[PDB]
């Protein structure tokens, strides 16, 4: 059947960062891991590859550079068989790689588990993190092993699938894209201690103390003028409709200044009560 | 002094290398950091672990291979030309004769001062599993540098997809005071003056505070002024619901 | 049995506490539907505007694209391919290059002072005051435009174009908005300066925009600039400006009756002489009427002063007929200044009212003020 | 008209029409789908031949004599057309002989021992997959140390196909109090061996070993809730579902409610809302009220889980208003939500036609409308096939009876089959296990001594049902 790729938190950040240099510029790298077909698939560690005159292509793979890396990657035990390659391209509706077309056919002969990954956004990520891979089916999808038994497959309904330009056939021969991410026990505690939403730690005692009470130099300074700002914001919209009917043609006008000055006041009170609430023990 | 900014990808990949080698407590892992040390803020954009062998019972037993450094440095030239060796990291809480003697070994391939890093694989206490340390002589003296966690635009966004106020600061501030109480006790039994000289200096930093009592009430005065505005927030909700109530009473009539 | 009943009374009391869940759930669903509408609208491939040309038996329609050109797309599931006619504004997606939606049919090209408004603010009481002024507007404008069956019952054609005559300072520019206001018609201001550009094709299509706009917007009133010689807005045409475009402009003026055959279109034009424009404009379909504004005679100018006296502040003992006899041939522009200068002396007097003595000094001033230079 | 629409869409179209048709002939022993229709069998894929073969197990279920002769050509020693279809024959004996399979228990375990050494091909585990699931149903309800040890060696091989079959086979033998030692042993193998088809099957297996234990199973529930693994949290809901079923408990409600909210996993949120229906089986009046609160959400799996969970308790019970709750879920553009909605509607609407439920006219039109229309979702028309097959299952006769006055307690065979339906496109449709919940409705006196089945008449007040059947 097909293969479900499972990129961990370590491989996703490394494969992405290698292709973040330039919109037009294209690079490539090598993926390594140890797994078995029949669903499961892992990636241990990756590293970028040098760019040749052809850019991203089948001849851009250096057997001399690749052999030297596998010897240097043996010291830590991360040396494994070649599970595929990852590339970098600006991306399109179909065939995101502007060069590679049949290059995967030469890759399938070396390893049947090898894939070609292309990063569409190139620092355009809005938080979705959508990456594209490729696998050559060649002759298939008729009276053979049934791929779409795993997850999110048999797509192509009407003209809208994914980017909506691929529809059914996707890139070539309906490679049935499947991507999932996982986090181990070490990746769970490390990422939450480094980046979760925003990292304020290491300042933990001064976290909100220095950012607010010690930042009062100019932050909320002249609170009497800061309260005057909330006056002009409320007086503007409250003046609109005092008759509770249609006059100036508005709806949320009374709710506009409601939510804006509510969070500001909530921050004004918490910072002020914690000024003397830290209790630095000044005494005399 | 200087500053150190370590990306979360460097610390995430450094912990798994400890598991990939199956290193127990009797041994520690050592690796090299890559980045730009020319500026005042040292940044690590790359790292790789090294097969470091050590005996815990003997501080004179260590194994560091320099041949893998020369080959790895030449391989990175075909990857990123802006990445150079700014120093070396290591694991384990303890600093012994193994880590001190190898500090000058990486100095041959590092132009600036190699940045020392103590990596905690178990993540014991507070934050910052890895602390930034710089080597300086007056005996080897390792001074701590501020360690901040900052990444690129797509790096911070990519991690959020993987994981996809007042009481918080107070609980974190009380833990710092408790760490200071044990700091003076553990240091007192060690002597029986250098650190105490800096502590007694910042302790002193109502004759002049007689007029400083009013400033506490001046901020509390604005809080009630803010509560007056905070009350207006719900005064409109008091009006907003009657906007529905007049339409609510017009429903049963139409039914 | 009272132990069960008294305990059950608590459930009825907590039943009203369940009502608090409906207030929070409805407030939560408003946030869910808001964010759900965001994710669909975050990624927009974009869609341009195009016009339907012709239909093909292959169930694919031809749509003309202004920046690109004619391109055939595939119709949607909710859009009929047979219902698409010529010059039909529809929406085409730029990603798949296929038909998206169907827009409303109206003429909305590039607008510089061309915006069609509704009931602008003016009245016959301000710029009026003459009997023949309002009387000539009614038969020439109100009758054919509002009640087209009057001329159709007599078997005669209704008037379309008109030319205004009179001394300088008429003020017909503000009166043009009063015509469309009281007749419940839309106002259209045509400026020949913005319709003429140096780029290739702008000297034609920009005038064709006015030609196509008048077809669907026909129940309205059109007002043309740059030709007005009568003293309201004085241009008197351009020597080199009107020496070319006049063939692409004045030709389409007569095409409304001959080709478009559209009614209820009132072309308001004015000038004191025909020189730069077509000498053949006097023919029907272009100039159907000539209206002459009566000079500010004794009876006409006396009622004009009564107009400003209503909005202004005057004291007792002021003779409005005697003041009109003190001046000579003051048009609508001169009467406003005599009234403005009368209020100027009131500011020096620190008075909110204009005394009768200020009018005596205003007549001897504005009359000598306009004569200088 | 349903099965002649298209030959494509891989097996998802062929599986939908084969599993649905196998329900209509269930108990009547009619092979006309496999026999009389040649083309629909040949268009199937390799693993797709499992449904075509296992469909006869639902059809011939109840035959203790000729049930083996139906699978005779595909039995081991007669070979088969291939080894993918051969594995379904040993599973077909599990559906028919379940609980009576003491004779097949010795026959099915000998095949497992032969394949217990290793596997060189993928279809070899397919033969072991259907064999392990067949012996699990035959030994279901009885604790057997030989079956537990025979399937334990299969788990050591870490098979990506039969790994779930070995876990489900051991869980059916451990139903009830079970073996406390097997609780921590199977839980340890889930942490040591990380695999999708294995650990997920082990998580369901750890749910089956605890049945009716209530607070006695809290030791295993705490370990699953504290772990961040997606598969361990999936089995934690069903562990709460089976142990806390029957009599409702507010402690199990607070557990399933906090997991479906705090956790961001859509598969775990779907398992938590489905597990709530098993505890609410007693009171079906408050089930729709809770679903209405969960009917509005930004996640599709949350609404998809509440859809089928609503039909579990409301299948054979009253309160027809649950159909209107599932109406907005029918219009959901999500593909798998409409699939579970059609199945949930098929459970409540059994025998509701002929001026009982006015909504029977809209559900009968959507049968042919969604399948023939290409504008609907793929999984939407695939679920409408089984939806039409559940109402017509057993020839319009059999109904889904769970927690009724006849049994007096929770039905073991009915609750396990409904859990298997929760996994459809994640691995491969398990809907063949649903045949345990279909029982016919008949009233007859027979005799006072032996079997009779006579023919007589009553003439008492009754609604018109049996003579109201779907027309042309």
């Amino acid at each position: 059947t097909k293969e479900t790729v499972y990129i961990s938190s370590i491989a996703l950040l490394k494969m992405l960062k290698h292709g973040r240099a330039g919109v037009p510029m294209e690079v490539m790298g090598l993926m390594l891991g140890e797994f078995v077909d029949d669903y499961t698939v892992n990636v241990v560690d990756v590293f970028a590859m040098p760019q040749s005159g052809t850019g991203v292509s089948v001849e851009a793979v250096d057997d001399v550079f690749q052999a030297k890396m596998m010897d240097m990657l043996k010291q830590t035990g991360r040396d494994q068989m070649v599970v595929g390659w990852y590339h970098s391209h600006p991306g399109f509706g179909c065939w995101l790689s502007s060069v590679d077309v049949n290059t995967q056919k030469s890759f399938e002969q070396l390893n049947s588990r090898a894939v070609a990954v292309v990063v569409d956004p190139i620092q355009s990520v809005k938080g979705k993190v959508v990456i594209d891979a490729f696998r050559l089916i060649d002759t298939g999808a008729l009276i053979n092993n049934l791929e779409p038994r795993q997850t999110t497959s048999n797509t192509g309904l009407l003209n809208k699938a994914n980017i909506q330009a691929l529809i059914h056939g996707l890139n070539r021969h309906y490679y049935s894209l499947n991507i999932d991410y996982h986090k181990t026990a070490k990746e769970t505690k490390m990422l939450m201690n480094l980046h979760k939403e925003q990292w304020q730690s290491g300042l933990k005692m001064y976290d909100y103390e220095e950012k607010e009470e010690s930042n009062l130099a100019a932050t909320k300074s002249m609170v009497k003028i800061a309260e005057q700002y909330s006056k002009r914001i409320e007086e503007e919209k409250e003046l609109t409709e005092e008759e509770l009917k249609t006059r100036y043609v508005g709806r949320q006008d009374p709710k506009k200044h409601l939510s804006e000055t509510a969070d500001e006041t909530l921050e004004n009170n918490i910072v002020s009560v914690l000024t003397a609430g830290v209790n630095s023990v000044a005494i005399k | 002094h200087e500053k150190v900014t370590i990306a979360p990808l460097v610390l995430l990949s450094a912990l798994d290398h400890y598991e990939r080698t199956q290193t127990k407590e009797n041994k520690r892992c050592v690796g090299v950091i890559l980045g730009d040390a020319n500026s005042s803020t040292i940044r690590v954009t790359n790292s790789f672990a090294l097969p470091f062998e050590e005996d815990e019972k003997n501080s004179d037993v260590w194994f560091l291979d320099h041949n893998y450094i020369e080959n790895m440095n030449e391989m990175c030239k075909k990857i990123n030309a802006k990445e150079k060796l700014i120093g070396w990291y290591h694991s384990g809480p303890k600093l012994r004769a193994s880590d001190l003697k190898i500090n000058e070994l990486f100095k041959k391939y590092t132009q600036n001062n190699p940045l020392l890093l103590i990596v905690d694989v178990k993540q014991q206490g507070v934050g910052l599993p890895t602390d930034a340390y710089v080597a300086i002589e007056q005996e080897k003296t390792f001074l701590h540098l501020p360690c901040t966690i900052e990444a690129e635009e797509a790096e911070e966004i990519g991690v959020e997809h993987l994981l996809r106020i007042r009481l918080t600061n107070q609980l974190k501030s009380l833990k710092g005071l408790q760490s200071k109480l044990k700091d003076v006790v553990e240091y007192l039994d060690k002597v029986i003056h250098t650190i105490l000289g800096k502590l007694q200096d910042v302790f002193n930093l109502n004759n002049l505070q007689k007029a400083l009592t009013v400033k506490t009430n001046d901020e509390l005065m604005v809080i009630y002024i803010s509560n007056l505005v905070r009350s207006i927030i719900a005064f409109d909700d008091l009006i907003e619901n009657k906007i529905q109530n007049k339409k609510i009473q017009e429903q049963r009539v139409k039914d | 049995e009272q132990k069960i009943q008294e305990t059950e009374l608590k459930i009825r009391s907590k039943t009203e506490n369940v009502r608090r869940l409906e207030a929070q759930r409805n407030a939560l669903n408003d946030k869910v539907r808001f964010i759900k509408d965001e994710l669909r609208l975050l990624q927009e491939p974009g869609s341009y505007v195009g016009e339907v040309i012709k239909i093909v038996s292959d169930k694919k329609v031809l749509v003309k694209v202004q920046p690109e050109g004619k391109y055939i797309v595939d119709v949607a599931k909710d859009i009929n391919v047979k219902d698409l006619k010529a010059s039909q504004r529809v929406c085409l997606r730029s990603d798949s290059y296929m038909l998206h939606k169907v827009l409303e049919n109206k003429a909305d090209p590039l607008v510089s002072l061309m915006m069609v408004e509704k009931v602008p603010d003016s009245t016959y009481d301000m710029v009026g005051g003459l009997t023949k002024q309002i009387k000539e507007i009614k038969e020439v404008i109100e009758l054919p435009v509002k009640h087209p069956e009057l001329f159709e019952s007599l078997g005669i054609a209704q008037p379309k174009g008109v030319i205004l005559y009179g001394p300088p300072g008429t003020g017909k520019t503000l009166l043009a908005r009063a015509v469309a206001h009281h007749t419940d018609c839309k106002f259209i201001r045509v400026s020949g300066a913005e319709l003429v550009q140096k780029y290739i094709g702008e000297g034609s299509r920009m005038v064709r925009e006015l030609f196509v706009m008048a077809r669907e917007h026909a129940p309205s009133i059109i007002f043309m600039d740059e030709i007005d010689s009568i003293g309201s807005t004085r241009v008197e045409g351009s020597g080199g400006g009107d020496s070319e475009v006049q063939r692409t402009m004045l030709e389409l003026l007569n095409q409304l009756d001959g080709f478009e055959t559209s009614k209820n279109i009132k072309i308001i034009m004015a000038t004191n002489r025909l020189d730069i424009l077509d000498p053949a404009l006097l023919r029907p379909g272009r100039i159907d009427r000539k209206i002459e504004f009566p000079p500010p005679s004794v009876a006409a100018r006396a009622e004009i002063l009564r107009i400003h006296s209503r909005k202004m502040n005057l004291t007792r003992g002021i003779n409005l007929r005697k003041v009109a006899e003190k001046m000579n041939g003051c048009s609508g522009a001169d009467v406003k200044g005599v009234c403005t200068e009368a209020g100027m002396y009131a500011l020096r007097e620190r008075r909110i009212h204009v005394t009768q003595e200020d009018f005596e000094l205003a007549v001897g001033k504005v009359m000598n003020k306009n004569q200088e230079t | 008209k349903s099965k002649s629409s298209l030959d494509g869409k891989f097996s998802l179209f062929h599986t939908a029409v084969s599993v649905a048709n196998g329900f209509m002939h269930a108990g009547t022993t009619d092979n006309s789908f496999i026999k009389a229709n040649l083309p629909w069998l040949g268009k199937a894929q390799n693993w797709a031949k499992f449904t075509a073969t296992a469909s006869l197990g639902v059809i011939h279920k109840g035959n203790l004599l000729e049930g083996k002769k139906v699978m005779a050509p595909y039995l081991p020693g007669s070979r088969a057309s291939s080894r993918f279809i051969k594995g379904g024959s040993l599973y077909g004996l599990g559906l028919i002989y379940a609980g009576f399979g003491r004779d097949t228990t010795d026959y099915l375990k000998n095949i497992i021992v032969e394949n217990s050494g290793t596997s060189g091909d993928e279809d070899v585990d397919v033969l072991l997959h259907g064999a392990s699931l067949g012996i699990g149903l035959a030994a279901m309800g009885s604790a057997n140390i030989e079956v537990y040890e025979a399937l334990k060696e299969v788990l050591y091989n870490d098979s990506a196909t039969s790994g779930e079959a070995a876990a489900l086979g051991m869980g059916l033998c451990m139903l009830g109090t079970g073996k406390p030692e097997a609780i921590h042993d199977m839980f340890t193998y889930s942490q040591e061996t990380q695999h999708g088809n294995i650990t997920r099957g082990l998580a369901v297996g750890l749910a089956l070993i605890n049945y009716g234990r209530q607070e006695l199973a809290d030791d295993l529930i705490t370990k699953m809730l504290a772990s961040d693994e997606s598969l361990l949290r999936y089995g934690g809901a069903f562990t709460i579902a089976l142990a806390y079923a029957g009599t409702g408990n507010n402690s199990a409600v607070k557990r399933l409610l906090h997991v479906a909210v705090s956790d961001s996993n859509d598969d775990v949120r779907r398992a938590a809302v489905i597990a709530l229906g098993f505890v609410l089986l007693r009171d079906y009046t408050t089930v729709p009220r809770i679903v209405q609160l969960l009917s509005k959400s930004h996640n599709a799996h949350v609404r998809c889980g509440t859809a089928f969970a609503l039909g579990i308790a409301c299948a054979g019970k009253g309160l027809q208003s649950a159909i209107d709750v599932l109406d907005p879920l029918t219009k959901d553009p999500v593909d798998f939500v409409r699939q579970a909605a059609m199945i949930a509607l098929s459970m409540i609407l059994i025998q509701q036609t002929e001026k009982l439920n006015p909504q029977v006219a809209d559900i009968n039109k959507n049968f042919l409308s969604v399948i023939t229309n290409k504008h609907q979702e793929g999984l939407a028309k695939f679920g409408a096939c089984v939806a039409q097959g559940i109402m017509n299952a057993g020839g319009r006769n059999v109904t889904i009876q769970l927690e009724n006055a006849d049994t007096g307690t929770l039905d073991t065979k009915s609750v396990v089959g409904l859990v298997m339906f929760s996994q459809f496109w994640y691995w491969f449709p398990l809907a063949h296990f649903l045949s345990l919940s279909f029982t016919p409705t008949t009233v007859i006196g027979i005799r006072g001594s032996d079997q009779a089945i006579p023919k007589f008449q009553m003439n008492c007040y009754a609604k018109e049902d049996a003579f109201s059947y779907p027309r042309m």
